[PDB]
RNA sequence: CGGAGGAGUACGAAGGUGCGCUCAGCGUGGUCGGAAAUCACGCGUAGAGUAUAAAGGCAAAAGCGCGCUUAACUGCGAGAC
RNA sequence: CUACACACGUGCUACAAUGGUCGGUACAAAGGGUUGCUACACAGCGAUGUGAUGCUAAUCUCAAAAAGCCGAUCGUAGUCCGGAUUGGAGUCUGCAACUCGACUCCAUGAAGUCGGAAUCGCUAGUAAUCGCGGAUCAGAAUGCCGCGGUGAAUACGUUCCCG
RNA sequence: GGCUAUGUAGCUCAGUUGGUUAGAGCACCGCACUCAUAAUGCGGGGGUCACAAGUUCAAGUCUCGUCAUAGCCACCA
């Protein structure tokens, strides 16, 4: 995207929302990718698989997320690693959004999977995409089991309607 | 290849490979290949991208995988909701087409349960 | 021979220094994943932590990280409790 | 009379390569048929429908024997093995197939990889395996009573088990 | 009145090492053998720790208390 949002979506959104000032025009700040894996300390093979998948879906090196606190109910202790995460900003996040809306959504079997609302009341949107497939990666042979993933889009929009306007302008189904 | 959302075997002949999709049997695969023009005994690895696209377009005209599963679930749930005799049998998880239940109903009612 | 609890250790880093960082709780949203795991944003907020009992303390944090290291030195020591 | 947390007896189909599927192509006996069996043609993927022909039968019909032989393919996999269960659409008998019929087509594709202690049948055209017919009967056989095709292995002996 | 010790399948028992529950043998239930029993052979399923509180790898595996139980000390004038 980039140039498209810079050239028309800004004035178009200002028209849409009757925004008085250029800064009050909403923008999207960051995109965060998360995998939460349990029982990672058991083998660590699945953890390496998670970091590999992240590195392919997003062209950045992920960082492993350590457990905070120690839960008796689960098998975790505060020492062990239990996840992976990446943050995408600027050009990287724009290319990630472009590739997402281009390839992933047609490939997933359920359509319009993102609901209408899925909002926190802060203009920030979250989606949970099942399986590490449905993204440009290695073919199904020579990969581990499928792993779900969390995408979170954090924007400068103040309200849910402003967030929805920004997504519809970008082409997001909802 | 990946057709209709699943990865079919590559070394098997086309007719055998296509029956790996939920919703296609031997007759349906036999008809799809005849409609497209591909020979029956051709292996999947020996098809080109255009022929794979043709097969993927032909598969679209029949219900498959998720849609067919959803429809079957809808029918059974409608029967149970209505509450007729067939829906009652479905609720009880017993034979639905009039087979005896004094003996020989293990497929429907699962493994034996001690008293 | 009144009322209640602890000790007979641990640590070459859990010591030194330079630079850097703040806890805990609750509420929304988000795959497996829930009362409670990891991710994002808010609201009140030291109620967290300090190898270990309690008390007196702790924002220049005395709490938490990273790089380099041996001052866990030798000879002393005005003056005090 | 068909119920269904369970237990037992008698059977059928399998668990595959001495096999499965497709194409071509041989060889029986016995029995039934006028409220019945139907050549042939057309329609249908099919069960079947319509028209029509012969037969009261060594005359016409059920009727395709199947395993077999030749060629291709599958290459040991829960599979091109297996065919339970379930969703959808139909045909026929019958006044009427909900409880509660048989059969056809599409889809689905369960258990099962040779079975513990124990136990059964069989001495030759026998066992094993393959098909065909009938009585009952509007319709409804894996049961019963019959018919043929292919066609084995082993018996030293009476010590023990049963009579 | 004082100390010690113990409390877990239907019964007998091990429990262990605070992650961890737990395992056994009888017994029981199905099958088999038998004219019918017993004896015998085959298969299978079973306890979540006497409780009440606290700390934490809830912990039956530590510390406190209540109850049940067993033992012997309750003396000199």
């Amino acid at each position: 995207l980039k140039a498209r949002y810079n050239d028309e979506l800004k004035a178009k959104l200002q028209e849409e929302l009757s925004i008085k000032n250029v800064m009050e025009i909403p923008r999207i700040t960051k995109i965060t990718l998360n995998m939460g894996v349990g029982a990672a300390a058991t083998d660590k093979k699945l953890l390496d698989g998670a970091v590999a998948d992240m590195q392919l879906i997003a062209g950045q090196k992920p960082v492993v997320t350590l457990a905070r606190k120690s839960i008796a109910g689960f098998k975790i202790r505060d020492g062990w690693p239990i996840g992976c995460k990446v943050t995408l900003r600027g050009d990287q996040m724009y290319e990630f959004l472009d590739r997402l809306i281009s390839i992933a959504i047609p490939r997933i079997r359920d359509f319009r999977g993102f609901s209408a609302k899925s909002f926190d009341g802060r203009g920030n949107y979250s989606m949970g995409l099942k399986e590490q497939i449905v993204f440009p990666e290695i073919d199904f042979d020579k990969i581990d089991r499928i792993r779900g993933m969390d995408i979170t889009i954090t924007t400068t929009a103040r309200t849910d309607d402003e967030g929805r306007a920004l997504m519809r302008a970008f082409g997001f189904p909802f | 290849a990946r057709i209709a959302g699943v990865n079919i075997p590559d070394n098997k002949h086309a007719v055998i490979s296509l029956t790996y999709i939920f919703g296609i049997g031997r007759h349906t695969a036999k008809n799809i290949l005849a409609a497209v023009g591909i020979t029956e005994t051709t292996k999947i690895r020996e098809l080109d991208d255009a022929q794979l696209d043709a097969i993927r377009a032909e598969v679209a005209k029949v219900p498959t995988e998720g849609d067919l599963r959803r429809e079957i679930s809808m029918n059974i749930k409608r029967l149970m909701d209505l509450g007729c005799y067939r829906g009652l049998r479905h609720r009880r998880s017993l034979p639905v087409r009039g087979q005896r239940t004094k003996t020989n109903a293990r497929t429907r009612k699962g493994p034996r349960k001690p008293i």
